[PDB]
């Protein structure tokens, strides 16, 4: 929930700076048709920015008024020093995603050899 | 022309010097002697001040006569100064922020034969020393040839708009010219460290998403390598050990290098 | 084709002939030079104007015919029986026949090779060459050739020779090679004393 | 367990070298020659270097082509399964 709302934040406010890198890069390739698509371009672009701002804005608002009840300490005092069902489900699946895993290593290797053996007999038939 | 233009531009800012310079050294005379802690001291203090000021007006002086030896409508001209600002402002701002980029991640091939030809013959008719030969003996994976002078006899393999093996052959080389000889190896010791070197440079030079820019900075790179077996090491003589001058340029700046030297 | 120079160096103090060669060859040894197989160069002559025919064994097949700045005829060795078949009808000349023969020392790329141009039975000069088989451009691999040879010849460095010429984009010919031996050669038969 | 590979490479082998023979290079480039190996006989006349361009001039076994071949595709398939593990 919050945990993902501050991830699109952060996502948020590193793809705003590529987008005014886009279009300064845009500004710079405008020498003087073509023309009618690179303002329609820089208008979408420049929407695109605005509602980004907006987004920010309100994931901004949404993570500074959550505040949940588990934030009495402060920074600094959290780094660890020298001196349920949630795992069930997370377990199942793990042990579904490693059969998919093996199973395309598999179909990966069954591949990578019919594309050898394609290749060498492709090279030895001249 | 445009080195009569900076000709004028320096001697616009000679004239301010000369006119600053000649107000400084009477400037200074009417403030006088200050009192410096010692006799020897102030007196040494005026006279090498006053020496500087005088010197200075000879140099800005000396400078201006060698100068002379070398050399409806006001809005288009408003568009045309703020088209040369807007230019080089968005150049400087582009590679400012494109030199830091803030992205880290991208979670938040198919291409036309044709495409790829045009872009070969593009990069083809620039550096008009090298000569690229297109062919596709084998697929769509398209096979270069580039000859660079009587120097270098490349041997580029495309999979797609972008590059995967090169092996560098020499001119006398034979590359078979016929069904191209893709596996083999030049018999010589330079151009398998050349070999190595392009393969370093391939790795190198990856943009992600732009194909072309890095055929192109490929092919600039190779284009360095024709004043091989002629340029100094920039650190080292030219047969460092044995191996000729610059088995190595530097990426961003195509100077030669001996890979046992350095970079 | 691979850019190469040749020179004489002399023996010089009371070093005798194969003296020198054995001493110049050690200091080529301690380059890191590698001995990379023999190399024999026999060339015959005839009085007529001049011909010469030389075969260094580099070139395994190949029979070399120069006429002075006229043009040379790389052939195969049946050249050598054509010859000696026209020999009756051929001029002959008398015993101006000259061979070098000496060890071919390897560096990382430069084949140099030290021999004693032997006159017939006595021993008399020294000739050097330095080959560059990776540099196929040449009269510009000159400051490469020049820098080797002040490694290791030090005194006596030739600067340049006149195959290279005109400066051209001409690539360097085997023929080339051979002229710069003719030259060479003509200057022990003749140097004397 | 059977590698068709490596059959058919033998098979494309054997028959390359029934070919070599019946091949058109060896068949008198010019006019009124030798009939013999072109590309050597240009190479004799172009002066070729001693091994360069020459040495042996193809001279290797079905054998030893064949174990080269197995040796590499040895050596790609341990790569490939180490890369896996790691």
């Amino acid at each position: 929930n919050t945990a993902s709302l501050c991830r699109i934040g952060q996502e948020t406010v590193q793809d705003i700076v590529y987008r005014t890198m886009e279009i300064f890069q845009l500004l710079r390739n405008m020498q003087l048709g073509t023309y009618q698509d690179r303002l329609t371009k820089l208008q979408d672009n420049l929407r695109q920015l605005s509602v980004l701002f907006r987004k920010l804005r309100l994931v901004y608002d949404k993570c500074n008024e959550n505040c949940g009840g588990m934030d009495p300490i402060p920074v600094e005092q959290l780094i660890p020093y020298v001196e349920s069902e949630e795992r069930r489900e997370i377990a199942e699946v793990n042990k579904k995603l490693k059969q998919k895993n093996q199973q395309l290593k598999q179909i990966m290797d069954q591949l990578r050899n019919l594309i050898w053996d394609i290749n060498a007999m492709l090279a030895m038939r001249n | 022309v445009s080195v009569n233009l900076e000709a004028f531009s320096q001697a616009i800012s000679a004239i301010q010097a000369l006119r600053s310079s000649v107000s400084r050294v009477f400037d200074c005379l009417k403030d006088g002697m200050r009192n410096k802690e010692t006799l020897e001291g102030r007196e040494k203090a005026f006279i090498a001040h006053f020496q500087d000021n005088l010197h200075s007006v000879n140099r800005d002086l000396n400078e201006l006569e060698r100068l002379s030896n070398l050399v409806l409508y006001s809005q288009l001209l408003q568009a045309y100064k703020w088209s040369n600002k807007l230019q080089y402002h968005a150049g400087l701002a582009s590679g400012l922020l494109n030199q830091q980029s803030l992205k880290r991640s991208a979670n938040q091939l198919v291409l036309p034969p044709q495409y790829v030809d045009d872009v070969i013959s593009r990069i083809d008719r620039m550096f008009p020393e090298m000569s690229i030969h297109l062919s596709r003996p084998n697929g769509t994976s398209a096979m270069l040839l580039v000859t660079l002078g009587k120097v270098l006899k490349v041997i580029v393999v495309m999979r797609s708009l972008f590059i995967d093996r090169t092996i560098v052959k020499g001119y006398n080389e034979n590359v078979y010219t016929e069904d191209l000889d893709i596996w083999s190896k030049s018999n010589y010791q330079v151009f398998q460290k050349v070999t190595d070197h392009a393969t370093t440079a391939l790795l190198h030079y990856q943009l992600p998403q732009m194909p072309d820019v890095v055929v192109r900075s490929f092919m600039t790179w190779l284009r360095s390598y024709i004043k091989l077996f002629q340029a100094p090491c920039q650190r080292c003589g030219k047969f460092l050990q044995d191996g000729l001058p610059p088995t190595w340029r530097d990426f961003r700046t195509l100077e030669a290098f001996h890979d046992t030297c350095r970079q | 084709m691979g850019v190469t120079c040749v020179s004489q160096m002399p023996v010089a103090e009371g070093k005798s002939v194969q003296q020198t060669v054995e001493l110049l060859t050690r200091k080529l040894e301690m380059l890191g030079a590698e001995k990379q197989g023999t190399f024999c160069v026999d060339c015959e002559t005839y009085h007529t104007k001049l011909m010469y025919v030389m075969h260094n064994s580099e070139y395994p097949l190949s029979c070399f015919a120069l006429f002075e700045n006229g043009p040379c005829l790389i052939a195969d060795t049946n050249f050598d029986v054509l010859m000696v078949k026209l020999k009756g009808f051929f001029q002959s000349a008398k015993a101006s026949k000259i061979e070098t023969r000496g060890t071919r020392y390897q560096y990382c790329d430069f084949l140099v090779k030290v021999g004693t141009v032997t006159m017939g039975p006595s021993a008399r000069g020294i000739s050097v060459e330095v080959e560059y088989g990776p540099c196929v451009v040449a009269s510009d691999c000159w400051s490469l050739l020049l820098e080797f040879l002040q490694s290791f010849l030090g005194s006596h460095t030739p600067g340049a020779p006149a195959v290279f010429g005109n400066r051209h984009d001409a690539v360097y010919g085997p023929a080339d090679t051979m002229v710069q031996y003719m030259e060479l050669f003509n200057k022990i038969r003749k140097q004397q004393q | 367990d059977h590698l068709y590979v490596l059959e058919h490479n033998l098979h494309l082998l054997i028959r390359e070298f029934h070919k070599q023979t019946l091949s058109s290079i060896m068949m008198p480039h010019p006019a009124s020659a030798p009939f013999g190996h072109k590309r050597m006989r240009l190479s004799g006349p172009q002066a070729f270097d001693k091994n360069e361009i020459n040495s042996l001039q193809s001279s290797e076994g079905l054998l030893e082509k064949i174990i080269k071949q197995a040796k590499h595709i040895f050596l790609r398939s341990r790569a490939a399964a180490t890369i896996d593990s790691l």
